[PDB]
């Protein structure tokens, strides 16, 4: 009944079925956060898209779940776009269900909020997070 | 009597917030605390609350002797004599007292240059980081005893010679269960004149121990794993060794003469008592030693062993499910730690409290053991005297819901 | 005060005592007694929340682990600092431990070594002391002190501060003459000289308004069980850019972040410094303790404490042959009040209290070098807390009396 | 609080026996309340001939160092012994052991410091830096 509110359809679907899963290049920062991930993103000829977050690690079904979410909300956003989407995510898992979070600015990220009345299932939730911003700020400085 | 005991401890009625009553299955991590233990406490802090060893108040002769009879009861309990028992703010201190005394100059028996320190592949980190950081500051080699794998020590991974001063072990193994063979390990460490170091977490709460017959040179435990309270643990040393050991904190009651130049220290025990001691803490440790007694801890340990047998079997029955450490019952306690094949620790323990099941997931402060498997994380169920056959049955079927689930 | 309103909340206090009148406890200054407000707190959270803090993810794990850092946070916010600012030790005397060995590590960037002078007063408590002694016994650094005035105050004249100096350590708040020490005065020479401070707030925290941000002192001690929390909890405070240089002491579990059988790394601040299982219950105990005195308020109870002082130091200056030790008069001074009675050894005068109910503190009060310096072996002391009352006072200066006349 | 402070001890603390350091000695001592206490042997050695001491502390320190030169003077050293052991089983009692009058004389006047155990060190003082002194200047001897 309330395991199912923690567990969504769409974290057990992008458990099963992840994507941008597999380090690729090029890139242009790489770090590693520890459930753990290796996480590298890539930014446009410009530097003002993310063009690529590749990802490898292991973790359970709640890290793995939304490090696939966080590529698939991120990829092909302006750079101080996916640093605000990023903080919703952050202010939405952190708020202990108290915000319900914007699907206009989570898309997906919105079936992590049940997992906000789980304190200790929210580092879970936030490794992927925390290492795409790392590797955001690198990659901007790299630049 | 199973239902009297669990009558005693009012967090075992709690109602958790998937509607399913607390089944608390790790105690490993920290137990729960009976009736008489905080009443002890209670009491004690309403009606003879003074300070310890001064002059000369009613509050205060009353105060010090709950504290002294408090370390008589304790030390009776883990077969030591009174002036033998240290108190700490817990076990992972009573081992770093050792290590950082074992680099002192005034110590005879201080380790330096070419001096081997040995420790296991099995310990907690409590006994592993003290070592490492001795070795740092004196320029000491740190060596280890492997694991076997069905996770007991490996005899046959180190052989033993006269540069080895210091060899620290688990009794009884946080993670594996495995109970360890001390008095080989003695015998071992005293052909090169070593010192033992017992970390006995453990073993005091789920097992009779008798420090003097184990032979150990210094012993470790901790209160809240024993039904007692926080903020208390314990340091066994051999009457002898501790006579000739510098103090390791220093300040107010350890001290015999002081001017502004210099000081003189006082005998053990006192002597590594630094400060206000946790005086209320050691009456409620008293109460915890009194308890577990009153039920005899053969007894204790024959509940405990039905339970993990129960566990083993029923766990192993589940297809996928493999246990770290052995399957058989020789030479081992609380608690089973397991891996789901397909279903990472975090996932199992979260099915497991939605059920009101209570297991750590994580390396269980044993990342080197863990490592040595290829294991990131295990869940882990303990058993204490006030669990039930039915708990076990409820961590069965727990993690058949959890492959199920996933 | 509601001052009948706040001694209900204490149990023992009702106590009659073996002489058959009721408690008058004047000793607080070794240790406080604890309200049912403190006692409820902490039986709660262990008949209801109970677990492992920080090592997951049960629910009784987070309950735990939102109690305990909640603590720090009620704590940090009494004492003027941050949460993260914070660590817990069984007792201050272990806080100031603690500093004294990490400035003897050598993966400290401030650790002292030949050459280094370090300073602490005549004043002190022993837990301001003989760590000091120790460090420079084990680094080669060389131990130096402020002496004492006739009236029991820091003598800033008798010791001046050069570049040499790495470490100044003194009391906020003395135990024996009740003086409140100038940390304004004391940090900025200390800062004169580029040494960190560390402040012995054991006797201030309970007994006045303490912002150790206001203070601008590194380190600070202070001890649970003296402002009505908890036995076995102590802390240290640090600034948090000290803290995030500064190698650990206590080594095992909970303070790592990456182990093999080689080496470790470890968390940060302040997480370092807290090694195995913490004093889950004493936190909450002492949150408890911080909200009930943040509820009186630490100006009225610093001026309740100031009216009891000034009354005893009275009382007995009014008796002959009764001399204190510390000033007689309450510019810059508190609890406790210490002092000798002509012709009567200390351990009688506390027997005669003892035998009216009234309980003091016989012996140096662990600050031997103040006691040497003033010819003396050993002090009465009365020390006051927010539920002592005037006819407790009464019952001091009477006591004092009786033993001059019964022995004189 | 005269069950405690007997007219015995008022009277040793104020008019004390055999005080101030005195030569011949066969041995000395310092414990710690403080005293410096001497003994001295008789020339067969079997005898303590003297007992010396010098210090401060409160009355019942005093007082029982005092009635202890009285007590153990002239006696033969391991009857002087005996009456030590006697002493320290009475005060560490908590006041289930009187004392012997026979054995302790003046010394039973102490049997009411027993239920303070903080003033049993006080007591004990002046006992054991003799038995510790006794000791020495049997070796010595
Ligand atoms: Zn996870
Ligand atoms: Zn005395």
């Amino acid at each position: 009944l309330r395991l199912e509110q923690i567990y969504q359809d769409v974290i057990l679907d992008h458990y099963k079925h992840p994507q941008h899963r597999g380090l690729r290049e090029p890139f242009g920062a790489q770090v590693y956060h520890v459930d753990e991930v290796t996480l590298r993103v890539a930014l446009s000829e410009d530097g003002t898209r993310v063009t690529d977050v590749s990802y490898d690690g292991q973790g359970c079904s709640i890290s793995q779940a939304a490090t696939s979410v966080l590529t698939e909300q991120v990829i092909g956003q302006r750079v101080p776009r996916a640093l605000n989407i990023v903080d919703a995510f952050t202010e939405m898992v952190s708020s202990r269900g108290t915000v319900p979070g914007d699907e206009d600015v989570l898309g997906d990220g919105v079936a992590f909020a049940g997992v906000a009345k789980y304190p200790a299932r929210v580092k879970c939730a936030l490794l992927g997070w925390m290492a795409f911003k790392d590797a955001l700020a690198q990659a901007s400085e790299a630049f | 009597d199973l239902a009297a005991i669990r009558a005693d401890f009012p967090i075992l009625k709690r109602i958790m917030r998937g509607g399913n009553p607390l089944a608390y299955l790790d105690s490993g991590a920290t137990s729960q605390r009976p009736l008489q233990v905080l009443d002890a406490e209670r009491e004690f802090l309403t009606a003879s609350n003074g300070a310890v060893h001064r002059g000369a108040h009613q509050l205060m002769e009353e105060a010090t002797d709950a504290y002294e009879q408090g370390r008589a009861d304790i030390a009776l309990f883990v077969g030591a004599d009174t002036d033998e028992l240290v108190f700490t703010k817990n076990a992972t201190e009573a081992l770093n007292l050792v290590s950082y005394v074992l680099g002192d100059s005034r110590f005879e028996r201080a380790v330096g240059p070419g001096d081997v320190i040995v420790t296991t592949e099995l310990e907690h980190h409590a006994n592993l980081i003290p070592w490492q950081e001795l070795a740092r500051r004196t320029g000491a080699t740190l060596r280890w005893y492997g694991v076997t794998d069905d996770g007991r020590i490996d005899l046959d991974s180190l052989y033993l010679d006269d540069r080895v001063k210091v060899v620290a072990f688990t009794h009884h193994s946080n993670v594996t269960g495995v109970l360890t063979p001390v008095s080989e390990l003695v015998s071992r460490a005293h052909q090169s004149g070593a010192l033992t170091v017992l970390d006995a977490c453990q073993s005091v709460p789920h097992q009779p121990v008798d420090l003097h017959e184990l032979g150990v040179d210094f012993a470790a435990f901790s209160g809240h794993k024993m039904l007692g309270p926080n903020g208390i643990g314990v340091l066994y040393g051999r009457r002898e060794l501790l006579a000739q050991m510098p103090p390791f904190l220093t300040g107010g009651s350890m001290i015999e003469t002081v001017t502004m130049e210099g000081a003189t220290y006082a005998p053990a025990p006192q002597r590594f008592e630094a400060g206000t001691p946790m005086t209320s803490q050691v009456v409620g440790l008293a109460a915890a030693a009194r308890y577990l007694g009153a039920i005899g801890m053969a007894a204790v340990e024959a509940h405990e062993r039905e339970l993990v047998a129960a566990a083993i079997e029923g766990l192993s029955g589940i297809d996928g499910v493999r246990i770290l450490g052995p399957t058989s019952m020789r030479d081992r306690g609380s608690p089973v730690a397991f891996v789901v094949e397909g279903v990472h620790a975090h996932d199992v323990g979260q099915v497991l409290d939605d059920g009101g099941v209570a297991v750590r997931v994580g390396h269980h402060c044993a990342l080197p053991l863990h490592r040595r498997f290829g294991l990131a994380a295990t869940a882990r169920a303990s058993f204490a005297v006030y669990n039930t056959a039915d708990e076990v049955d409820r961590l069965v079927a727990g993690v058949r819901r959890s492959r199920h689930f996933f």
